[PDB]
């Protein structure tokens, strides 16, 4: 068979790409590290120089508290039993506090204010990164496109931790840590909102997640297969326009009869990927704010046989 | 030193206008933590 | 307390003003939503069940 | 016909792990210590072809 | 109807089947046999979805629905007003998907590019294919087949699911789902990535691949590289689908209960199944 | 507000529902225009303008600084080809294929085409040559798989064409884009490291027969290599693989055209 | 404190100083919720039960 | 003992002091945590039943 | 000792400021602690 | 006896470093380990000898 | 030398970073007795 | 030698971590001295 | 010997061998005939 | 016999010899243990009566 340029089939190695130097405190950036085959045969070899900065160690710290404090809480439900910890690492769980306590912080610690504490963590550790993006693409001069998609991601995130529980007036609603505990969760919030399939905004950001995926597949691929022309230096193409983007747009016009440019195509990518949570996050503040059943809801709106 | 760049005099100037500001808004919070504790003491 | 000038001799002025910021508006906030969130100091309801709103 | 290194390497590793999976499954008191065994041997033998 | 650049592409060749006899173009439409054929399927199928609201006796676009043949019929024919009309349909659709596919090929070989682009489609046909063809032949019935209705086949899969418990439990499932999150974080991430190069802060240089580099080494402390983020996106894909119809083949052929079940596995152990204390003890 | 509706049954989620299939014919029509930045206006098969453009109009033009003092890109903005085309029309009516008219790989018609872009090397972040041979890269080498440099190169007749002298490498990416391969004659041409397989004993390159290799387009420098020289070498290469079929000795394809 | 002022030889005032705000702010407010999560020393239930303000 | 100092010409002494500083606060938050979470040494709780501030 | 670029004398007045304002943040604290100490003692 | 020339084959600092990492996991695990047992469990003990349930 | 510090800067180091042990130690012995005294555990 | 110390830099470094292993160990058995007369697990 | 490599040829053959093998030995055990550890428990009464 | 040597790569020979006897003993004990008879823990514990 012929070259797919799925994997390189040689690997060359040089001096470490310490990186552009447009505005960025190269003391705060770390050294290269180990240049990994394994990666190389992927991607690129080189691991970091990673960019450890004052909202960077804020987010690390934070998010290290928020891992830890999983884990030790995790560790008291195994009974400090590294056997019963690894048996059932899967089943452990971090649950809010229970719906009596209401928004109220006065949970035991035990029985809802360390997933609190844990929370508190996360949010900070989040929105520090949200900074660390936002940050990072303005030392260099580039747009925020990166700190607006992880904006989108953050706003589903605080829907489903933040503001749906706010706005239900219970912490009860938000969802513990723990692997099959938040899958669980997962399950029993669609459950008990009555078939959360019949939540248009849930069917939307389905459509936008399977749109995701067929668009990096077809993205993916065009480019793998464009490749062969320097397809895969993409702002080239965009200042340049060489035979690869023109290939590349004169298959898909001839396929499917429109076509995208070489820099279009990364705004139906991010808009794909970024209304995924959007919707998602609208979704899920209805469902239980606005509507307590989905299923009724489709009904009385045309999307469900009865009715 | 000199991080910034800023020297000793234009250093304290802007702490001064900085603790000028600090300690108007302690001030005021002073004076709400006051009249809540007036309307609802928490000890 | 007479050399904490030379704080400013270290840090820049922007990036603390900024962060001091959004520290206090975030705190403030966080203290008024605890306030809220537990059945006193919440003082819409206390308004409400003083003046017998409900 | 015209399989290289990398490709009989990772055919043998596939034979090499169904076969030991089960040899250990029978062996131990549970298929999931073959399965390891059988999985390990194999990325080891076709991390260097 | 051509761009500015579509002149010096338009060639004779490439076709599979039909030299020259269809190798013409429809506005920007490459046509081919391939072509002709998936116009053909699709022109049926949708007709064919039109006449089934006629029978079923509703013409909300949300309540059409074309059921399979019921478990009655097993695999055989079925009357077209009670399966045999989603079977034709079924037909028509991977016929139509077949010949897309055979299309692109077509299209492939015109423009002297990869496959890369058809061969990620025929995953995308033998998921479909799974979830229409192999798993009900498996299972022996049409009727484990999705009905093609835009909220009926949501019930469908509900009712799928919950047949084996919370289905959150399978672990291809787990990886199929995995994969799918992932393919969205990345393509966000380069979506915006190569947005933020080729659309820097207003006045400044537009930016290079080192500045993409650059920034995500100082994000994350790895980069991937432009042909790294492309393998990385079609390969996350391709793994999200193929363990999708993976969880599925297994799903009713070789498990049958709930799929919590079966990660019981891992706590009965015998090292570590009899321990007290934790969840499972 | 559960079951709140302000008239019928809209409610706040049929009110978001609406807003947003607003908010999306919104926002696929700026996408579309965002992608109508390139190839249009819309043409005939003779060149000039299409009296169709589309339900989509054109987009206000942006500018790009390009990097390193290139100047400026205009789109959309007034773009030709900058190259004859050496194609004749197979029918007078629209949609038809147009046949080339001398050999198309030499043309640069078809799967052969390349365009005329900036004769000018492409530049990293810091301004260096982004492609350089590796032997005039500082510090790189060959790191894993099999090193290509010294193995024959095999066309799709079968037939040994030359050998791999050199690896030319991208220097931020550091991978290989090129090898270098001297032909029989002394002279070198590049390929493209995605047209060949580099096997145990030979670089197979299935695109090329043998005897096409001399008509790859050279480097006018041999140190450093232009976009439009990459355009033409990837756009030759790759063609070679619907214009070189007769010469290819592929099993199936024999007996394909026993039957053909 | 013999002689810890040379830390600041080998440590950057500035890292040193947003590590160590970030680390008392951190605590500060883990300590804060830790006591709001005890029945006792949670001073607004405290306050609560005390002047009677939960009928 | 006396030629211990020599670590110090192996390890950069930034790092093995960022990594020792978390290493410390990390044990000693799982100690606290490990007392809270015993009935016995949750010394909030002993002091509540002490004092008796069951409400 | 050239890790930062500081100088001793400027090392020395940098861990004097510190040090200073380690001192009041400590004796804020434990005027704190013995407030909470004295309205409710934890041992 | 001669063992010192270990260093000549194995790096110090990743030598090091692994050490430290492997001591301390080891030591929280076996201590992790006794504090599971109800016996050895010595604050359990400790509540036990001096009436502290 | 890996980290490049001579013996005497190594050695000063050492000599801080030891004080500053020592004293985390007797301060972290106090409380362990204040501990044991208020509520033994063994 | 793949970290290129001398011989002499190899034995010192030996020699010291020898010293650290031996105050390590010798701290080990004085606690492994102390829970057994605690507790015996034997 | 002349068309396929030395090599593959080599290691595909042994690891054949083997895994016959031991199928074959697993599946003595597997039976209670031909079982030698369980008959030779239960001719000297171990269980 | 010798000649195998002639065509295989001596390192990786040994290493996967090791990594087969390896497998091979550890193998074998684990059959050794699975059965109740001659599982030395088990024989030993039922000789000396461990469990009463
Ligand atoms: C509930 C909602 C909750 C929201 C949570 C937060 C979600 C955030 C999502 C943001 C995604 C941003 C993605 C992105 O990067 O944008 C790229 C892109 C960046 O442009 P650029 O050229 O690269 O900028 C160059 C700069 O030099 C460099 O650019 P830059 O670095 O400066 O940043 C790019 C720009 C990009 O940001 C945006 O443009 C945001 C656009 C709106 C996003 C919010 C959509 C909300 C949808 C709700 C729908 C209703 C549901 C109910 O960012 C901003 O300007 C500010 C964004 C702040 C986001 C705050 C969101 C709140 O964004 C755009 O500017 C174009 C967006 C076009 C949107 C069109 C929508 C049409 C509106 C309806 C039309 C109605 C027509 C009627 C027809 C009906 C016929 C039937
Ligand atoms: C029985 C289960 C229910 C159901 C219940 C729910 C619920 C409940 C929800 C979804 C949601 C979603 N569901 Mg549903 N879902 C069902 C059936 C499906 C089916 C299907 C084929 O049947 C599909 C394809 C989907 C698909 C989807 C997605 C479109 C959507 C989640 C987007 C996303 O990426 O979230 C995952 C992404 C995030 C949560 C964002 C995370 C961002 C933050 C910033 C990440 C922080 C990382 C943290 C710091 C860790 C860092 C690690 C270190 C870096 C190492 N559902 C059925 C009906 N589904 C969500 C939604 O939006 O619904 C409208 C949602 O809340
Ligand atoms: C457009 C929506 C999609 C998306 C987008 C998205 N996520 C993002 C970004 C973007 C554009 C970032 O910029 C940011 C990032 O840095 O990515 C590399 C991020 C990110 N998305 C993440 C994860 C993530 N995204 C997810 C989803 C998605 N993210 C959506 C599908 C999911 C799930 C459940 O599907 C996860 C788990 C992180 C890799 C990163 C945010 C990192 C962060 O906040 O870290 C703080 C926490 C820690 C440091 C804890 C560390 C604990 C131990 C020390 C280890
Ligand atoms: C494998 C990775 C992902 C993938 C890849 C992928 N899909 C692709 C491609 C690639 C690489 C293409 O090249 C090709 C394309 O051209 O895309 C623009 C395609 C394509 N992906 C499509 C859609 C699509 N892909 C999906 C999924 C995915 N595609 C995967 C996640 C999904 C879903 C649900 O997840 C959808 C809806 C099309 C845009 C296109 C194929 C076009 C095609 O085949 O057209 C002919 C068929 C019709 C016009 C349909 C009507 C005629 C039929 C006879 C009737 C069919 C009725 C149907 C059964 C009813 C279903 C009703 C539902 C409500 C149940
Ligand atoms: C990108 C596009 C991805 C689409 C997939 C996402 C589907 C979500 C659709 C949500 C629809 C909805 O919520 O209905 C209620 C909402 C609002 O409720 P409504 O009551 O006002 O409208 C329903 C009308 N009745 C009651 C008569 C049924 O309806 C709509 O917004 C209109 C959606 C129409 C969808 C038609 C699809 C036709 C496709 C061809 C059918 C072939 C079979
Ligand atoms: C029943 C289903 C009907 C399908 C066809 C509908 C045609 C409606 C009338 C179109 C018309 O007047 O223009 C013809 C035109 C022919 O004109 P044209 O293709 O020459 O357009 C030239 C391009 N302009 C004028 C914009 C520069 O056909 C169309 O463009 C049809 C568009 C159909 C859109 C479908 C719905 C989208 C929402
Ligand atoms: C954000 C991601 C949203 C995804 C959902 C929208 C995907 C469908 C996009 C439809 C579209 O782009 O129409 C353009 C095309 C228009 O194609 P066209 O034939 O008229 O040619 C291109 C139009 N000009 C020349 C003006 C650019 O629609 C179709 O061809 C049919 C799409 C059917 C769906
Ligand atoms: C969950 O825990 C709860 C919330 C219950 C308990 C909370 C616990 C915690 C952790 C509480 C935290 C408290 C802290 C740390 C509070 C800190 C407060 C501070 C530091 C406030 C500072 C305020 C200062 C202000 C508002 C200053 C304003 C200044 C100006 C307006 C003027 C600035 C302008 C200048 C300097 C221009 C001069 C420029 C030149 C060039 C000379
Ligand atoms: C789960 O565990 C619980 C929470 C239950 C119990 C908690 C346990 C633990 C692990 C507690 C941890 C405690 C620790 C480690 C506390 C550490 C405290 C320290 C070290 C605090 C230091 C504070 C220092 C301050 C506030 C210094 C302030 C300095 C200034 C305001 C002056 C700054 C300005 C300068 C230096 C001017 C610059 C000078 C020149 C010459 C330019
Ligand atoms: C399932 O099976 C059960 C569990 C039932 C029973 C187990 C069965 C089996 C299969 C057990 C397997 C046992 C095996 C294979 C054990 C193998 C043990 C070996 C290979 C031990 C070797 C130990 C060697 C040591 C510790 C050597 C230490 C060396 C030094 C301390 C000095 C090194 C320094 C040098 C050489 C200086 C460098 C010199 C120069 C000139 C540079
Ligand atoms: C064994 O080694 C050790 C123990 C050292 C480390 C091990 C750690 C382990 C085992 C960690 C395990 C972590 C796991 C399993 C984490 C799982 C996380 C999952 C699945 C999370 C899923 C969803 C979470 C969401 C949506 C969180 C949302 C949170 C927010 C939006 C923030 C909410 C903020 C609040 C409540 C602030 C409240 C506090 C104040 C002061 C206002
Ligand atoms: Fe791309």
């Amino acid at each position: 068979a012929e070259y797919q340029n799925i994997f390189s089939q040689v690997q060359v190695r040089g001096p470490a790409d310490l990186g552009m130097t447009e505005d960025v405190n190269l003391a705060n950036r770390s050294g290269v590290g180990p240049f990994s085959t394994l990666l190389g045969w992927f991607g690129n070899a080189q691991l970091g120089p990673i960019y450890l900065g004052s909202l960077g160690v804020l987010s690390l710290f934070s998010g290290l508290m928020w891992f830890f404090t999983i884990g030790i809480w995790f560790w008291y439900q195994a009974g400090w039993n590294p056997a019963v910890f690894l048996r059932d690492l899967f089943f452990f769980s971090l649950e809010p506090p229970a719906p009596e306590y209401g928004l109220s912080f006065a949970a035991p610690l035990k029985e809802g204010g360390l997933w609190l504490i844990a929370s508190f963590f996360m949010f900070v550790a989040v929105w520090s990164w949200w900074g660390r993006t936002y940050l990072r693409a303005q030392a260099l001069g580039m747009g925020k496109h990166t700190a607006w998609a992880f904006l989108s991601a953050i706003w589903l995130w605080m829907v489903l931790g933040f503001i749906r529980p706010i706005l239900m007036g219970s912490w009860s609603e938000a969802v513990p840590y723990g692997i099959f505990s938040h899958l669980d969760w997962t399950n029993n919030f669609s459950l008990v909102h009555g078939n959360l399939f019949y939540n248009p905004f849930h069917g939307l950001s389905i459509a936008f997640l399977y749109g995701s995926a067929l668009l990096f597949a077809m993205h993916g691929a065009t480019i793998l297969a464009v490749s062969r022309f320097g397809g895969e230096r993409e702002l080239e193409q965009i200042a340049d326009r060489g035979t690869a983007a023109e290939r590349a747009a004169l298959f898909w016009r001839w396929t499917m009869g429109f076509n995208a440019t070489m820099e279009g195509i990364h705004r139906w990518a991010i808009w794909m990927a970024v209304l995924v949570t959007l919707t998602g996050g609208i979704g899920i503040l209805l469902s239980g704010t606005v509507v307590d059943n989905w299923y009724v809801w489709g009904q009385n709106h045309g999307m469900a046989p009865l009715n | 030193l000199g991080y910034t760049g800023l020297t000793d005099e234009q250093a304290q100037e802007l702490h001064s206008v900085y603790m000028s500001g600090l300690w108007l808004f302690s001030a005021v919070a002073i004076v709400a933590h006051l009249a809540v504790y007036i309307w609802r003491p928490w000890f | 307390m007479s050399k904490f000038y030379k704080i400013w001799m270290i840090f820049d002025p922007r990036r603390v003003f900024v962060a001091q910021g959004v520290f206090l508006f975030l705190l403030a906030v966080m203290i008024h939503l605890i306030l809220l969130s537990t059945p006193s100091y919440n003082w819409l309801e206390i308004s409400a069940a003083k003046y017998n709103r409900v | 016909p015209e399989v290289s290194e990398f490709a009989f390497r990772l055919m043998m590793a596939a034979v090499i792990f169904v076969g030991v999976g089960i040899m250990f499954a029978f062996a131990g008191g549970h298929w999931f210590v073959g399965l390891v065994v059988g999985g390990l041997v194999a990325a080891f033998f076709a991390a260097t072809p | 109807a051509l761009l500015s650049f579509e002149r010096k592409y338009r060639v004779p060749g490439g076709t599979l089947v039909g030299g020259n006899l269809f190798d013409f173009w429809v506005g920007p439409f490459y046509v081919g046999f391939f072509g002709v054929a998936t116009f053909f399927f699709a022109a049926l199928g949708i007709i064919l979805i039109a006449w089934s609201a006629v029978l079923q006796g509703t013409w909300n676009p949300q309540l059409i629905s074309v059921y399979p043949p019921a478990l009655e019929y097993g695999l055989g024919g079925a009357p077209l007003a009670k399966g045999g009309l989603w079977q034709i349909i079924t037909i028509c659709a991977t016929g139509a998907f077949v010949s897309w596919a055979l299309r692109e090929v077509e299209i492939c070989r015109k423009l002297g590019i990869g496959y890369h682009i058809p061969f990620a489609f025929a995953f995308a046909i033998l998921a479909y294919l799974t979830l229409v063809l192999f798993r009900p032949v498996m299972m022996g019935a049409w009727g484990y087949a999705f009905p093609y209705g835009i909220w009926t086949h949501l019930d469908w899969v509900s009712n799928t699911g919950y047949t084996y418990g919370n289905f959150h439990y399978n672990p291809a499932h787990m990886i199929a789902i995995s994969f799918f999150f992932t393919n969205a974080l990345a393509l966000a991430l380069h979506g915006a990535l190569v947005l933020s190069a080729a659309n820097p802060e207003k006045g400044k240089e537009m930016r290079t691949p080192d500045h993409e580099d650059t920034f995500f080494r100082d994000l994350v402390g790895y980069s991937i590289g432009t042909l790294g983020i492309h393998r990385l996106g079609l390969l996350l894909s391709l793994s999200a689908v193929f363990f999708s119809a993976l969880c599925m083949i297994i799903t009713g052929t070789i498990w049958f209960d709930q799929w919590v079940d079966w990660w019981q596995w891992w706590v009965k152990l015998p090292w570590w199944a009899n321990i007290p204390g934790g969840i499972n003890g | 507000m559960v079951g709140v509706t302000a008239f019928g049954n809209f409610d706040l989620a049929s009110l978001a529902i609406y807003s947003f299939w607003i908010f999306l014919a919104g926002l696929i029509y700026y996408l579309q225009t965002e992608n109508m930045r390139e190839g249009y206006p819309l043409e005939n098969e003779d060149g000039t303008p299409a009296a169709n453009q589309g339900p989509f109009p054109l987009p206000k033009p942006k500018t790009f600084i390009l990097p390193h003092g290139r100047g400026t890109l205009t789109v959309p903005g007034p773009e030709s080809e900058d190259r004859p085309i050496a194609l004749a029309r197979t029918a007078v009516s629209e949609g038809f294929p147009h046949a080339p008219t001398g050999d198309p790989m030499k043309d640069g018609v078809g799967p052969a085409s390349w365009v005329a872009r900036r004769d000018l090397p492409e530049l990293d972040g810091h301004g260096h040559n982004k492609i350089k041979p590796m032997k005039a890269a500082a510090g790189f080498h060959v790191s894993a798989g099999k090193n290509p440099i010294g193995l024959p190169v095999r066309g799709c007749d079968l037939e040994i064409a030359g050998k791999v002298v050199d690896i030319w490498v991208d220097i931020p990416e550091q991978m290989a884009r090129f090898l270098e391969v001297e032909l029989k004659d002394g002279s070198t041409r590049l390929l493209p490291m995605q047209m060949v397989k580099v096997q145990s004993n030979r670089v197979h390159v299935n695109a090329l027969s043998s005897d096409l290799f001399a008509g790859i387009p050279t480097i006018k420098s041999p140190t450093e290599v232009t976009l439009l020289e990459e355009d033409k070498i990837c756009g030759y290469v790759a063609g070679g693989l619907m214009y070189a079929a007769p010469k290819r000795k592929s099993v199936v394809a024999a007996m394909l055209a026993e039957y053909a």
